[PDB]
């Protein structure tokens, strides 16, 4: 069916929209900004003489282009046929790639979102979804980029994360207040992220290995994903998806990079609440995989050894978890999950390690607080 | 009763243009040596500007079915609709294909059409499809049919681009009707007999002096005159003339007595012509008209003319033979006969006199394919290098 549909669609290029007719066309990205401008313009968006009578023309244009992108991405052949080398599949993917450039997809992904804002009266003002740019439009571009172009280069993956994915993650994290959590935009953005972006970064985990050059981007991604997971309005499936994504990324990530994430973990996992279970898994996996880095004086030949500040972090992590589990009432599942983490940390710490009399001057408890983490 | 386009045939692909409400016939052209891109050569202005069919002719090697082609890629036939064909450019020996790189002729989707050395891959192969309801897939392809070629590589029709100011040929999702005109078939040709579009030498006199322009004087202005010379010029490149008929279809048919043709100097690219003052002078393609550049071969100097003879569609009958036959050049309109100035290698001038001399017959000698290709390459290189030098001087 997909091969027939693509052939008919290219036989009649009128179906692709005025932007993609091929002559005098501004492209998918410029069509998106044109639709945005129409959306803020009252005259073109409305009839200009409450939704069944009023069509928002800019949003209709965005929805049409997103639907076309989604249809073409779904018409893209499966990767197993491309790997086997089916000439028809290769030709179909080449036709789709010629139809839609990668730059337009990257730009549309990099297009920003409007955030709901709180007012003086205390009521959140929320831009109506029937008029404006919505995460479902982003989802189609992400699906097309994954199915047709694919993420197989570390440089392209990090550029995409920098331009389009990280801003949305940070916006979703900033929309995690109690008042703004239940807003339509927060729910839609969380659904979009957990359905499209996070699984993409989970399947592209092996590309995260050699990222010493881009340390700050990886650290920011990890902290933002962790705070989004700490968020409350999340559903069970979304929380599990974030758990899997973070566990996949941290496993392939180098030991030195998660130093900043361990600093936030050591402050939150001693609470031993329900939110601490994912930190427990993350710490267990990391301290089981990279115990050579901490215990051995030389450590890994390539990664190296700790800076003794990571050692202090791990020491106080171990002691905090142990004391909290000691004072905590016995819950069978929590006490079964915490023990592997405690054992992994105990194995990671050298048994001759000096407890640092010179603690880190001006620890960041004041900057990094219990509520709002900043 | 009706001829069918089969393999090993030489044809030209034609398209119809309606720019500013003017119906214009154009042919698909490509200069294989050097510029790999394909351009359009006009044939509606044949009365005013000579078309260069030597770079427009293509040879149909193979006509395989789609699944046979798929199997082959995985590893005198008659064309049928729905079969993929391989077109070889006659001059270059290369094959028409989609280059997959576009010059962006106001269309992101369109792809360029050029020539490729290797037959491997699906880019060189093109599938022919019917344009009229009379023809259907599997039917034989008539000689006078409009065809729509589809590239196996990009699934884009061979398209005529009106969008840019200069008409272009490309692979686009829009379809264009292409007309296939039979130039010649190799099997029906008779060896040793003159045919259209053949490079030859005009050998005159007792010493077999050959008609030629002056040697390289560094001046195309001085290389514009015509004279008889003998010696190494007969094996040099500046004594080669290409006989081009005024008819586009069946331009490779056997040349017959009294048939008008245009004599083109291969190395200089200028067509033989008669001035108003009764003097031969090479002229440019833009100024080469029927009125001045039309010549005929005649068996004898007899005053009674062959008159009017109907052009036949096909190879025709071989009349003029290389070497043995004796020919006399007569201008079609003025009726003047080519002759030697009879002034004293020899460097004797060539004029046209209405009687001439009794010893005015000349023989014809065929030129080898390698030599003709080398002369054409010399043409195409000197033109580009002169343009480069003029640009550098400017």
């Amino acid at each position: 069916n997909a091969n027939v549909v693509v052939r008919l669609l290219i036989r009649r290029p009128e179906c692709f929209g005025p932007a993609l007719r091929g002559e005098g066309g501004n492209g998918l990205l410029a069509a998106m900004e044109e639709a945005i401008k129409i959306a803020e313009d009252p005259s073109r968006d409305g009839p200009s003489p409450e939704e069944d009578d009023t069509i928002h023309m800019g949003n209709a244009i965005m929805t049409f282009y997103s639907a076309l992108i989604d249809l073409l991405g779904r018409c893209a052949p499966e990767m197993h046929l491309i790997h086997a080398g089916k000439g028809e599949a290769i030709r179909i993917r080449s036709i789709l790639r010629s139809l839609i450039p990668l730059g337009d997809l990257v730009g549309v992904i990099s297009i920003a979102f409007q955030m709901p804002t709180i007012a003086k009266d205390g009521n959140v003002v929320e831009p109506d979804m029937s008029a404006g740019f919505c995460p479902d439009h982003k989802a189609a571009m992400v699906l097309f980029l994954d199915r047709v172009y694919g993420i197989e280069v570390q440089d392209f993956l990090l550029h995409l994360l920098e331009v389009g994915f990280l801003p949305d993650l940070r916006a979703a994290a900033s929309l995690d207040t109690a008042a703004l959590s239940a807003t339509d935009m927060a729910l839609a953005l969380n659904r979009y992220l957990c359905t499209a972006v996070l699984p993409l970064l989970t399947r592209c985990a092996p590309l995260f290995a050699g990222t010493e050059h881009h340390a700050s981007l990886i650290d920011s991604l990890l902290h933002t994903v962790y705070r989004l997971s700490k968020g409350c309005s999340l559903t069970k499936a979304q929380r599990d998806s974030i758990e899997v994504c973070l566990l996949s990324i941290c496993g392939q990530l180098r030991p030195s990079m998660m130093q900043h994430l361990l600093r936030r973990l050591v402050f939150d996992v001693p609470l031993l609440n329900e939110h601490a279970k994912m930190p427990l898994k993350l710490l267990t996996n990391h301290y089981e995989r990279c115990w050579k880095y901490y215990c051995l004086p030389g450590g890994w030949g390539n990664f190296g050894a700790a800076s003794e500040e990571e050692l202090h972090l791990s020491r106080k992590l171990f002691w905090g978890i142990f004391d909290a589990l000691s004072q905590k009432k016995y819950e069978q599942e929590l006490f079964k999950l915490a023990l592997p983490c405690l054992s992994a940390v105990a194995g990671a710490l050298p048994p001759d390690y000096m407890e640092s009399n010179y603690v880190s001057m001006m620890e960041k408890q004041s900057s990094m607080d219990s509520e709002g983490n900043f | 009763e009706i001829q069918f386009l089969r393999t090993d045939d030489e044809v030209v692909l034609q398209c119809t243009a309606t720019i500013h409400k003017e119906q214009q016939k154009l042919c698909l052209a490509a200069e294989g040596f050097g510029n790999r891109l394909c351009f359009l050569e006009s044939t509606s202005n044949s009365k005013n500007v000579p078309p260069d069919l030597s770079i427009c002719t293509f040879v149909l090697e193979q006509s395989l079915s789609v699944r046979a082609l798929q199997e082959m890629l995985a590893n005198h036939r008659t064309l049928l609709y729905g079969h993929a064909i391989l077109l070889r450019h006659s001059y270059s020996g290369m094959y028409l294909c989609c280059l997959s790189t576009s010059r962006s002729s106001t269309d992101k989707l369109a792809f360029d059409v050029g020539l490729q050395e290797d037959t491997t891959g699906e880019a060189c192969w093109w599938t022919i499809h019917p344009a009229s309801k009379q023809r259907s897939e599997g039917e034989k392809v008539r000689v006078g049919d409009d065809l729509i070629l589809v590239s196996v590589s990009s699934e884009r029709y061979l398209h005529l681009s009106y969008g840019n100011g200069s008409l272009h040929v490309d692979a686009a999702f829009q379809q264009t009707l292409w007309s296939v005109a039979p130039i010649s078939s190799g099997s029906e040709a008779a060896q040793g007999y003159l045919i259209g579009g053949d490079v030859l030498r005009l050998l005159h006199g007792h010493m077999d002096e050959c008609l030629t322009v002056p040697s390289g004087e560094h001046g195309e202005e001085q290389r514009r005159t015509v004279h008889y010379e003998g010696g190494a010029v007969s094996v040099h490149a500046r004594s080669l003339w290409r006989l081009e008929t005024l008819r586009v279809a069946w331009s490779g048919s056997h040349i017959r007595w009294g048939q008008p043709f245009r004599l083109r100097h291969v190395t200089t690219g200028k067509y033989l012509s008669l001035m108003e003052d009764k003097n031969l002078l090479l002229m440019d393609k833009e100024k080469a008209d029927v009125k001045s550049t039309a010549f005929t071969f005649r068996s004898s100097k007899e005053k009674l003319d062959v008159g009017v003879r109907k052009e036949v569609d096909g190879m025709g009958t071989s009349e003029i033979k290389y070497g043995d036959s004796v020919c006399y050049i007569q201008h079609v309109d003025t009726g003047l006969w080519l002759t030697y100035q009879s002034v004293d290698s020899i460097q004797r001038k060539a004029i046209m006199h209405h009687e001439g001399h009794m010893d005015d017959g000349i023989s014809l000698s065929r030129s080898q394919h390698e030599e003709s290709r080398t002369a054409r390459v010399i043409q195409s290189t000197v033109f580009l290098f002169n343009r480069f030098i003029r640009g550098l001087d400017a």
